[PDB]
RNA sequence: UUUUUUUUUUU
RNA sequence: UUUUUU
RNA sequence: UUUUUUUU
């Protein structure tokens, strides 16, 4: 079997011995939970309440508690995406090529295909923020449906329900087609959000900050405090360790009023 | 040096993430939570009683879509739901002095906290289905166990090159049941590398 | 020679059954509800 | 009893039990008489998901007696 | 999408959602050209079978 | 109100006597009369005339198959009211055509009605129609909440006299059977004897609590499905009765706008006849 | 089909529909008022009653 | 550390 | 036996 | 809101 440990017996913490220091006696000391980084989401209330009624006013909140629990709800966020989707999609803003080059960029920055999910964005069904007006992408649109629909339309949807503003711009997209075009007024508005650019930019709140050596000095202790993956296992039997706790229930209380009693008995009757 | 703006590139994987001197800088991080505890109670007491009501028209997937929730979690909802009740009509003891691990009361003090600051969610925030993207899970993601290599190296040429050598299927043993009795349960072993079936 | 099954695998198949395509009935106030694939303007 | 085992999975003819089959007169009539039991014992259930009642009291000192089904 | 469809079809048939019932639309039938799909269909319609009619309602030995 | 609570003012009257619920019938057997269930099965049945029926398939009849027998305990027919619907006889609607046709018509309704109950069993209220209800329900809870909130310093302060006069008194016997007498007790330690500020701070908070607890509907222990119970079996009575008289009771002489309007107003005869308490 | 993109602040989430099922509804209405209060929920508050 | 299960990567 | 407290 | 924090 294996019983006491044969070796240094070297602490948790990672702290060295001797006077004026934490430790005293060389030992592993796996109760010690203060030297050990511990969040704090929950809350403290005070030790006396002076209100005569009866109230939870001592309640208060913890600093950690509030990015414990974030909500992706908060408005200075979406300011931040609008800007970063416009420095995101520039490679094929600017890509003066044909289709087959400008679809293969927009694949990359972003999977769409059939059956998945896409944003919607470079697709000719979809309303854009362009800097400057354009015609839609009447490109796609059958040409035999389109000339035999325009007769039968009549003039009230011919001249003044989608021709009215066919070419009030003088920019276009994908050249010009004034024989094609969409006779009804279906408004293709709406969007849809990205799954990568969005993510990125919501976790970014988890991560924000608010005689002497030339070089500071980097202390094991300070490894092990923050990161839990160095720090030596546990060994002992739970039993052992549960009892622990208990035996310093009244141990402990016993300990600090034994030593202001000297304290105090001394000054009552010498000083 | 180079012109590649996507967002799966060896600088951009792990993205929002200590290298350097900031390893060791102690950071807090959101508490993890279950979705089938962070709906409102209300709603699970709904959810339950269709399900019991009729199983036909309110099947398990279809009671999940209309509030969003996944065919595993919805599941744990009803089960969890049943217990807590038939302790209470039958009069055997209360939830509260209901006996459990450590591990389930840690749990139930982060419910009541979570609702505390923000409040419960009437309808939950899930996709039904999985999505095939680049995200890092674990270290055993980045790694190719087949050929046990880390960095593939291919000979540079225009001409079509020869494919590689696929992997074939592991063969192992596994279990059926075909004749199952209050007083006795036969089972059959299947062995696949038999040539002959028989 | 370990890859693909013999064939006494297949002959087996033969026998059993394995080797119009479904019809939901309800009598009273479904007909029938037949699911033959096929060509529809064939 | 390698036999006997092998019979119940079908893969061989059952076995004659001890004794054989022609002896067994008195089980016939005692198996009759548990099967009968058992379906008279379902009329008896029937009746009380009608007025299921958890908490069941009765006339002697008003003790409480649950009730559970398995 | 697939069982979409058919837990569709059934519902109809029964008029479950409706209070005053007119029995109107009494044959529902499904054309695939595809063969690879028109597999997979079928194994839909078994689905919907089952937790329907009393007929096809399994349950696991060791609750039964 | 109680005796003891006499010093309640006007401000505080709603708090302590939570309101009656709007609108919240059940239909479960523990709050129900003999006279009531009839009554609701008359005022159906009422609607058309017959006099000669014959008996139903779901009454024993030596019974075979597990569909038209009693269902499996669950938590939404265990109230008593379709017991007292299924076995029912199948009443008529009131030679030659006169006779045949109105043979052949309960006939046929019979099948299909036998078959209604043997692949479905929820056949009520529609998906929406489900969600409507539940809605309005936390609507209406919400601002309770909201009430109690607002008025927490009014309440709190109430309570602080209340734990006074049951404090002082229940102290005073107390003292009584344990102590001899308080003739040569200090004058000062008086007061604090008769009222402790431990009796006093601890009363005070179960008594502030003891005013809570209101609306007791969103109740986790069977507390929400006895609203659902009672708002689904509704529609269920109405399409009972249609089925058994589809196509001979009425010659189509309504359009959308009548039918629609006939059964509105007939819940609301229902909803009161049941929801009775005289 | 794509141009010089404006930065432009949408509301996927929050897009009222005539498919949505009513409980749906309700729910993105509360959550929608929630975010754009600019009094309370961009505050930071210590104690839970207004001490 | 799973009420009605003898099933469950329970954690 | 006390203190605190959705 | 439960003999909750609280520990043979």
């Amino acid at each position: 079997p294996r019983g006491s440990h044969r070796g240094g017996v070297f602490p948790v913490s990672g702290l060295t011995w001797g006077m004026n220091r934490p430790y005293l006696k060389r030992g592993l000391y796996q109760h010690r939970r203060d030297h050990i980084f511990t969040p704090r989401w929950g809350t403290r209330t005070a030790n006396f309440n002076p209100s005569a009624l009866p109230d939870g006013s001592t309640r208060r909140w913890e600093n950690d508690a509030f990015k414990a629990w974030p909500l992706y709800g908060l408005p200075h966020h979406v300011k931040l995406y609008a800007v970063n989707e416009a420095r995101y999609l520039v490679p094929a803003a600017r890509c003066t090529a044909g289709p087959e080059i400008t679809q293969y960029i927009l694949n990359q920055l972003d999977p769409g295909g059939a059956g998945r999910n896409c944003s919607g964005i470079g697709r000719p069904d979809v309303r854009l923020p362009l800097a400057k007006p354009a015609a839609p992408s009447t490109t796609h649109l059958p040409r035999h449906l389109v000339q035999i629909a325009r007769h039968v339309m009549g003039e009230a949807g011919e001249k003044v329900r989608r021709k009215a503003l066919s070419f009030a711009s003088t920019l276009s997209d994908q050249g010009f087609s004034p024989d094609v075009f969409d006779p009804f007024g279906t408004p293709l508005s709406e969007r849809s959000r990205i799954k990568r650019l969005y993510n990125l930019v919501c976790e970014a709140d988890s991560w924000r900050v608010k005689k002497a050596a030339l070089v500071r000095d980097l202390p094991l202790a300070e490894i092990l405090y923050s990161r839990h993956t160095h720090r030596l296992q546990s060994r002992r039997h739970p039993f052992w360790i549960d009892m622990g706790y208990k035996k310093r229930i009244v141990r402990i209380p016993y300990l600090y009023r034994r030593r202001v009693a000297k304290e105090e008995a001394q000054e009552r009757e010498f000083g | 040096q180079n012109r590649f703006p996507v967002l799966n590139t060896a600088e951009n994987f792990r993205y929002w993430k200590d290298r350097g001197l900031d390893r060791l800088l102690p950071r807090v991080f959101p508490l993890k939570l279950p979705a089938h505890r962070r709906v409102d109670p209300l709603l699970r007491e709904y959810i339950f009683f269709l399900h019991s009501m009729d199983p036909a028209r309110f099947s398990i997937r279809k009671l999940g879509e209309r509030y969003g929730l996944k065919e595993r979690t919805v599941e744990l909802i009803c089960r969890e739901f049943s217990v807590a009740e038939f302790l209470r009509r039958t009069e055997l003891a209360t939830p509260y002095t209901r006996r459990v691990s450590r591990e389930k009361a840690v749990l139930r003090m982060k419910e009541a906290l979570f609702s505390l600051k923000l409040g419960y969610d009437q309808l939950g925030d899930e996709d039904l289905d999985e999505q095939e993207e680049h995200e890092f899970r674990g270290f055993r993601s980045t790694q190719d166990w087949i050929q046990r290599q880390n960095i593939e190296v291919e000979m540079m040429s225009a001409f079509p090159l020869p494919a590689k050598r696929n992997p074939l299927p592991k063969r192992v043993d596994v279990d059926v049941t075909v004749h199952n009795t209050p007083k006795l349960k036969v089972m059959n072993w299947i062995d696949p590398n038999d040539k002959v079936v028989f | 020679d370990t890859a693909t099954a013999g064939e006494a695998a297949r002959a087996l198949e033969r026998e059993l059954g394995l080797s119009l395509l479904q019809q939901i009935e309800l009598p009273g106030f479904g007909e029938i509800n037949v699911v033959h694939g096929d060509l529809l303007s064939g | 009893k390698m036999g006997g085992l092998l019979g119940n999975a079908g893969l061989v003819p059952l076995p004659p039990p001890m004794f054989g089959w022609r002896t067994k007169a008195r089980y016939t009539l005692l198996e009759s008489v548990m099967q009968k039991q058992e379906k008279l014992r379902e009329n008896q259930l029937r009746e009380y998901f009608k007025t299921a009642e958890p908490v069941v009291y009765r006339q002697v000192s008003e003790d409480r007696d649950d009730v559970e089904q398995e | 999408a697939a069982e979409i469809l058919v837990e569709s079809a059934v519902e109809q048939l029964l008029q479950v959602d409706a209070v005053d019932p007119n029995y109107t639309l009494r044959k529902i039938t499904f054309v695939d050209r595809d063969a690879t799909n028109a597999a997979l269909l079928a194994e839909a319609a078994q689905a919907a079978k089952r937790a329907w009619l009393p007929e096809h309602q399994v349950v696991p030995a060791p609750v039964y | 109100l109680p005796p003891q609570w006499w010093d309640c003012p006007e401000a505080l009257v709603e708090f302590l006597l939570p309101p009656p619920v709007e609108n919240f019938f059940s239909v479960d057997g523990a709050d129900l009369d003999r006279g009531r269930v009839e009554a609701v099965i008359r005022r159906v049945y009422t609607h058309s005339k017959a006099d000669l029926a014959a008996p139903a398939e779901p009454s024993a009849w030596s019974s075979d198959t597990a569909s038209a027998t009693g269902d499996a305990p669950a938590p939404w027919l265990q109230y008593p009211e379709p017991n007292a619907l299924w076995p029912n006889p199948l009443l008529h609607n009131h030679e030659a055509d006169a006779a045949a046709l109105e043979a052949k018509q309960l006939r046929m309704n019979k099948h299909r009605l036998e078959h209604l109950w043997k692949f479905a069993r929820s056949y009520g209220m529609s998906w929406d129609a489900l969600d409507e209800v539940y809605i309005r329900f936390v609507q209406l809870k919400r601002s309770r909440e909201a009430q109690w909130e607002a008025k927490r310093g009014e309440i709190l302060q109430y309570a602080a006299v209340v734990a006074a006069r049951e404090v002082r008194e229940k102290r005073k016997k107390e003292i009584e059977e344990a102590g001899m007498d308080l003739a040569s007790v200090q004058p000062e330690h008086r007061e604090q004897m008769l009222l402790p500020r431990s009796l006093y701070r601890k009363q005070t908070r179960r008594l502030f609590f003891e005013w809570r607890r209101s609306y007791l509907a969103p109740w986790r222990p069977g507390g929400l499905q006895k609203l659902m119970k009672a708002v689904v079996t509704m529609r269920m009575l109405q399409r009972e009765t249609r089925e058994r008289f589809l196509f001979l009771d009425e010659e189509r002489s309504k359009r959308r706008e009548e039918r629609e309007e006939e059964q509105a107003r007939l819940e609301e005869e229902l909803v009161t006849l049941l929801q009775r308490q005289a | 089909a794509i141009d010089e993109v404006i930065p432009e602040e949408i509301r996927p989430e929050f897009t009222p529909y005539t498919w949505k099922s009513p409980l749906q509804k309700w729910a993105e209405e509360l959550k929608r008022k929630r975010l754009t209060s600019h009094n309370v929920y961009e505050t930071e508050v210590f104690l839970h009653p207004p001490a």
